[PDB]
């Protein structure tokens, strides 16, 4: 359950992220690759070094998908349907890895939004990313 | 667990700047707020009804100080975490029956707190070193389940 | 996603369980308490020894809740809404424990339904119990 | 991990009745069927498109035989699983990068297969002993992550 206050908290934190969204998505990916190196095996055709244009470009895609979820928060299964097909059917992403990226997204937000990352907003963002992760793994066993 | 010299450097340099009277309470409080089932183990702490009630609860702050002390004790013994945490493992595993997934959650919350406090200084390589630390502590605290 | 074939598989396995449903629920609880002793702390007012009338009575409740989910498989969030409030708000059941009981339910079905526990039906039952578990933990962070 | 004499008795008595040419393939096949992301690691095995294709795939059956051999080797060395599995840990962790949650899943699938084959004989106390075994194997296989 994303409560009304959760949706308000998530919209507000994302609003403050502003046009850094893509840079932040790229940073979250880099944190994941360094912190949880098992995740790098999904990107063998990527150069994952710092400053990589491929990680930067992909971080923008991740952020745009999250922004689509924020904008359609009451309808995320439909909004994310094509992406859940991709991650489950084509890429075979292990469900455990969505918890890893979700954590690295929270860390990135905390490192960039010192006023906004209150405990209440941390909780709301955590529920939001868990909801996104539930949709993206739902074509396995949901 | 084995940290490289560069990892140990990143960890110890940041940790010397940590406020050890506050950061533990922040991490424990956020654990209780973000993962509410953990409140099951803290019924005696009193008012946990709202985030503000949790974060300003003096028992949460005092107990969080003890938790951070254990992390600090782990940092001094990175190459031998099992012996350091044996007593805490028997407590959390044999007596409390805390599921060990929650050790991982608290470690990750502490990482979020360090990122919040230190900002850009909490770089992705610094985070990666801390993830090895909190995983080693969580594994040591769980050793009595293994 | 519970597919049409999943729903068919789950209805058929549950149909074969028949009026053993309550006995099987009690057996799954006993398997959980012996295999994963952390779970016993939720039942301090229960005697959890073999043959306990409290475990037998509770297994019947568990089975009736699962049967309600089977009968309303396309509407499980609504069907299980009151139960999800109980487990999250009142009992504060750790989400990890639903995976433990789900496994012990699968083990119980496998030990009692040798013809029906095909790999296809095992997969379907696993998705069904994961869907039930997702609803029952949804009042935390869903 | 430490099994009591009663637990070791329950485990070894059942295991002597296991068909070691089949039960490993059944467990690996069901893992690929029930948790489809694990097929990522077995692209070279060919047809995995349906449950029937997976269960009758000769490479799944042959590889499952190797997996069960490792479980059997673990059963002979219950009080020292880390040394037994060191080589397999380096393979699955350092080289394959299999997330260790999947070691737990495969162990639980094997438990389901034993319950399917043995029926009422796979009592709750017998299951509890096997859960300690498969947890010890999964922890040993993950030791290179710790
Ligand atoms: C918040 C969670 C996630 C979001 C919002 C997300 C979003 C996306 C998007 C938008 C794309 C590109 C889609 C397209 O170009 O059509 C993508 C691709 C991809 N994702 Fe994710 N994803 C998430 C989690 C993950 C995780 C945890 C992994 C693996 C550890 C992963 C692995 C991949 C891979 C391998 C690709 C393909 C890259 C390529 O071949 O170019 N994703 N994701
Ligand atoms: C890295 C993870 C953890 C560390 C380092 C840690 C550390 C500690 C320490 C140092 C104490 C004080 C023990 C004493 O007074 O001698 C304690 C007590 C306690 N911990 Fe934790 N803990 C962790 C995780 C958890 C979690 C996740 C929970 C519950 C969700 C929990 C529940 C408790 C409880 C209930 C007590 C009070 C025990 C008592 O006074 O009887 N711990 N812990
Ligand atoms: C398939 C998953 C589950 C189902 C269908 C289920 C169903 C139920 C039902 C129907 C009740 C009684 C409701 C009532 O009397 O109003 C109940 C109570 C309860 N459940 Fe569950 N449950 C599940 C998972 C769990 C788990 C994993 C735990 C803990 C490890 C748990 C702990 C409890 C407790 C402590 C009670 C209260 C018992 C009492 O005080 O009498 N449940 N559950
Ligand atoms: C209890 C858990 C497991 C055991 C005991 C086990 C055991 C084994 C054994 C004995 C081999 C043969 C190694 C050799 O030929 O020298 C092997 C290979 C392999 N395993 Fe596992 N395994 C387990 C879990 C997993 C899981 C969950 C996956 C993937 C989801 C996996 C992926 C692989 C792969 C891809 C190989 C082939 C490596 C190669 O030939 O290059 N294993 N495993």
């Amino acid at each position: 359950m994303l409560s009304p206050a959760d949706k308000t908290n998530v919209k507000a934190a994302w609003g403050k992220v502003g046009a850094h969204a893509g840079e932040y998505g790229a940073e979250a990916l880099e944190r994941m690759f360094l912190s949880f190196p098992t995740t790098k095996t999904y990107f063998p055709h990527f150069d994952l070094s710092h400053g990589s244009a491929q990680v930067k470009g992909h971080g923008k895609k991740v952020a745009d998908a999250l922004t689509n979820a924020v904008a359609h928060v009451d309808d995320m299964p439909n909004a994310l349907s094509a992406l859940s097909d991709l991650h489950a059917h084509k890429l075979r992403v292990d469900p455990v890895n969505f918890k890893l990226l979700s954590h690295c997204l929270l860390v990135t937000l905390a490192a960039h939004l010192p006023a906004e990352f209150t405990p209440a907003v941390h909780a709301s963002l955590d529920k939001f990313l868990a909801s996104v992760s539930t949709v993206l793994t739902s074509k396995y066993r949901g | 667990m084995h940290l490289t010299p560069e990892e140990k450097s990143a960890v110890t340099a940041l940790w010397g700047k940590v406020n050890v009277d506050e950061v533990g309470g922040e991490a424990l409080g956020r654990l209780l707020v973000v993962y509410p089932w953990t409140q099951r183990f803290f019924e005696s702490f009193g008012d946990l009804s709202t985030p503000d009630a949790v974060m300003g609860n003096p028992k949460v702050k005092a107990h969080g100080k003890k938790v951070l002390g254990a992390f600090s004790d782990g940092l001094a013994h990175l190459d031998n975490l099992d012996g350091t945490f044996a007593t805490l493992s028997e407590l959390h595993c044999d007596k409390l029956h805390v599921d060990p997934e929650n050790f991982r959650l608290l470690g990750n919350v502490l990482v979020c707190v360090l990122a919040h406090h230190f900002g850009k200084e909490f770089t992705p390589p610094v985070q990666a070193a801390y993830q090895k630390v909190v995983a080693g502590v969580a594994n040591a605290l769980a050793h009595k389940y293994h």
